[PDB]
């Protein structure tokens, strides 16, 4: 660990060298604070090209008259889809939706999501004009380096001779089009010779504090760091607002192939720059030679709702803070059919949040699917996948879905009833080859785990899936509605990321509350573990606009496991309770435990208590006396491991999990035993919506 | 409505 070229004295600069992990993080931070210390890394001037006074914004007034002629000469259309995370399903539906044989599909994966490369590589495998980016980065929020991804793959699409297209438009796997592709095309084709960017139009001055555009900033280690100030170049205008755009093929050739005092300068200073695309292209645009191309608007509409999107949720991401629009829900349908402006796709659509707003508006555009269409109404998410390794795992999720799988193999043995030899008992083998989330009418399901067994009565392996889902646990004896506890606990959508509620010894439960309309009210709240110890308690003050309430009371770990409760009163009057479960780990390490960890873990917190202040005086005015007996098996039942252990756990999963049904894939001796793909709950069902086929006459797949 | 992701320094 070499010292640095130069003295570091900054706050900031210091702050990131301390939090920073790797040694060639270290190193790159100095680099880059020494080389602007001396007035090296960071443009001071720039030359403006642009002949006119200012911001031009040519004009489209619009008449609905303007999309519905045929263009003889058509725009085609080079589409680059920015993808990331699990809703591989999702994506194929609004693929669908905006193909057409004469565009093309230009992907890029986020490195960090190869379930969804593997599968976005199907698509790319079947069409001649889709291709995936064989360049792969970690496009985290805010990070320099989607600029990055942006600029290479206009080079690597401009350097394709073989596909002419003339516009360039970007999307994610939250967008969706809210216009046809035929009235896009017509539309334009009439402004051929247009760039679409939207400005933010409020303050300027505001705009660049509230960006940091005169912060310094660097991407390392998937972390943007603040390093310092920066002034603004002189001579130039700095615009900015939304990174979703159109941008016609010959100023996409511009900004890439350009050596002129405007792109060389503007490549250096947004190479450390957070959210540089929302500005970046503004910039370079309103000061070249193209500035009297722009049209302010994007043709997008953005569901923004700072009351819930800002919560500054990026924090550990970014020495800053975020905002991020919310998802569209059934009551925003009548927004995509606006007047005012021109409009063709729309942001946020989540699968896993609402599917019937994506169902109505892709329904609206392209018609009903014929009568028997099956699965139209579910949604099916692969949230692991066996080629990634049970690493990419945690214990508890995978001591978890171990137990699903054999939840579901004893739901086997018992349906077929019989005094012979039972030819549906299993004996499980492996590890789970892959899970779903799984939806009904935007309800969530539980889980499916497939995984392999085999059939004892004839010997043989067998492919099966499993469908578990979590008993009901909430009880009402007001304002109240709903009570949950779960962990990451998303404020902007205001639901839990944890669907199933997965929890260990080690984690950190999150008690959210949902009310209704009504008079401020105040509340009391009590945690009490598995064996009756009240772990925690507290009020709570219940607004007249209160719809939502959660808290992390903070209890040391780890907690005793078994099924906990958490009970709500009002002045000693019972309201409610739920219910959650913390899971003993059979596997340590992504191995199975050991009697020293499996003591260690099972046995209650390591300071023999959850909180300094006890409760032991509310026991007796609760009815909760605790047992000798319990407190006594609890001890004992830490001490086991293996078999043993296996029935206390399966004994716990049974207890708040029930085994819906069981589907084999291949063929199978147990007689009660239905065909995976002939259910309506597997995901080898049929799902058309979401299915790509052959490419019909109008050049259409949807 | 409105543009631009960031909130602020706080």
């Amino acid at each position: 660990d070499q010292p640095p070229k130069c003295d570091i004295s900054g706050k900031e600069a210091i702050s990131a060298l301390s939090r920073a992990k790797s040694k060639h993080c270290r190193q790159e931070i100095g680099e880059t604070y020494c080389r602007h210390k001396l007035g090296l890394l960071m443009p001071e001037k720039v030359t403006r090209f642009c002949p006119l006074e200012g911001k031009a914004n040519k004009n489209v007034q619009w008449d609905e008259d303007s999309v519905e002629y045929m263009p003889a000469n058509p725009v085609r259309i080079a589409f680059v889809l920015v993808v990331h995370g699990r809703a591989s399903r999702q994506l194929q539906r609004m693929f669908k939706a905006i193909y057409h044989k004469d565009h093309f599909y230009y992907i890029h994966v986020d490195k960090r999501s190869n379930y969804l490369h593997r599968q976005v590589l199907q698509v790319s495998r079947q069409y001649s004009n889709v291709r995936v980016t064989p360049w792969r980065m970690a496009t985290i929020w805010g990070g320099a380096s989607l600029l990055s991804t942006y600029l290479q793959s206009m080079r690597d699409l401009l350097e394709m001779t073989d596909w002419p297209w003339d516009f360039f438009i970007n999307l994610s796997a939250a967008d969706y089009p809210i216009r046809t592709n035929d009235q896009l095309v017509a539309f334009l084709s009439r402004y051929r010779d247009m760039n679409f960017l939207k400005s933010h139009g409020r303050d300027n001055a505001r705009f660049i504090r509230k960006q940091g555009l005169d912060r310094l900033f660097l991407e390392c280690d998937a972390h943007m760091w603040r390093l310092g100030d920066r002034r603004i170049p002189e001579g130039i205008a700095v615009d900015g607002g939304s990174d979703w755009f159109l941008l016609n093929r010959r100023f996409v050739e511009y900004v890439t192939f350009s050596t002129d005092d405007l792109v060389t300068k503007m490549k250096q200073f947004y190479s450390y720059t957070l959210l540089p695309a929302e500005s970046f292209f503004h910039t370079v645009l309103e000061n070249s030679p193209h500035c009297d191309t722009m049209v302010d608007n994007n043709l997008r509409i953005t569901n923004w709702n700072r009351k819930l999107g800002c919560k500054c949720q990026y924090k550990h991401i970014v020495d800053w803070c975020g905002c991020s629009p919310n998802d569209f829900k059934p009551q925003d349908f009548h927004r995509f059919q606006q007047t005012a402006r021109p409009t063709f796709f729309a942001r946020k659509f989540e699968a896993v949040v609402n599917q019937e707003i994506i169902g109505q508006l892709d329904y609206y555009l392209y018609g009903n699917y014929p009568a028997g269409t099956p699965g139209l109404r579910s949604y099916w998410e692969n949230v692991y996948d066996e080629p990634d390794g049970i690493h990419s795992l945690s214990d508890v999720t995978l001591t978890l879905y171990h137990s699903f799988a054999r939840l579901g193999l004893r739901r086997a043995e018992t349906s077929l009833h019989t005094d012979g030899e039972n030819s549906c008992r299993y004996y499980p083998m492996g590890h789970p080859a892959s899970v779903h989330l799984y939806f009904l009418a935007d309800r969530f399901q539980g889980f499916l785990i497939k995984h392999h067994a085999t059939n004892l009565a004839v010997s043989k392996l067998e492919t099966l899936e499993t469908w578990v889902m979590p008993k009901k646990v909430f009880k009402i004896a007001g304002r109240l509605q709903f009570s949950e506890v779960g962990t990451d606990w998303d404020a902007k959508e205001r639901l839990f990321r944890n669907f199933g509620g997965l929890l260990g010894p080690m984690d950190e439960p999150v008690g959210m509350q949902k009310w209704g309309k009504g008079p401020n009210v105040t509340v009391t709240v009590i945690w009490v573990d598995p064996v009756n110890v009240i772990a925690a308690t507290y009020d709570i003050l219940i607004e007249s606009t209160a719809e939502f309430t959660h808290y992390k009371p903070p209890l040391n770990l780890p907690l005793r496991p078994g099924v906990w409760t958490v009970k709500i009163l009002h002045h000693w009057v019972p309201v409610a309770e739920t219910k959650f479960l913390v899971a003993p780990l059979t596997f340590s390490n992504r191995q199975p435990i050991k009697p020293e960890e499996a003591l260690k873990l099972h046995n209650g917190p390591l300071r023999n208590a959850y909180m300094e202040q006890s409760f032991q005086s509310l026991n007796p005015v609760l009815s909760l006396p605790i047992n000798p007996a319990q407190v006594e098996q609890a001890r004992r039942n830490a001490a086991s491991t293996g078999t043993a252990l296996e029935g206390w756990l399966d004994s716990l999963v049974g207890g708040m999990w029930t085994a819906m049904d069981i589907c084999a894939t291949g063929p199978t001796a147990c007689p009660v035993m239905q065909t995976c793909s002939q259910t309506a709950w597997s995901s080898f069902s049929p799902d058309p919506k979401s299915e790509l086929g052959a490419v019909k006459p109008d050049g259409r797949l949807r | 409505e409105e543009e631009g992701s960031a909130g602020g320094q706080g």
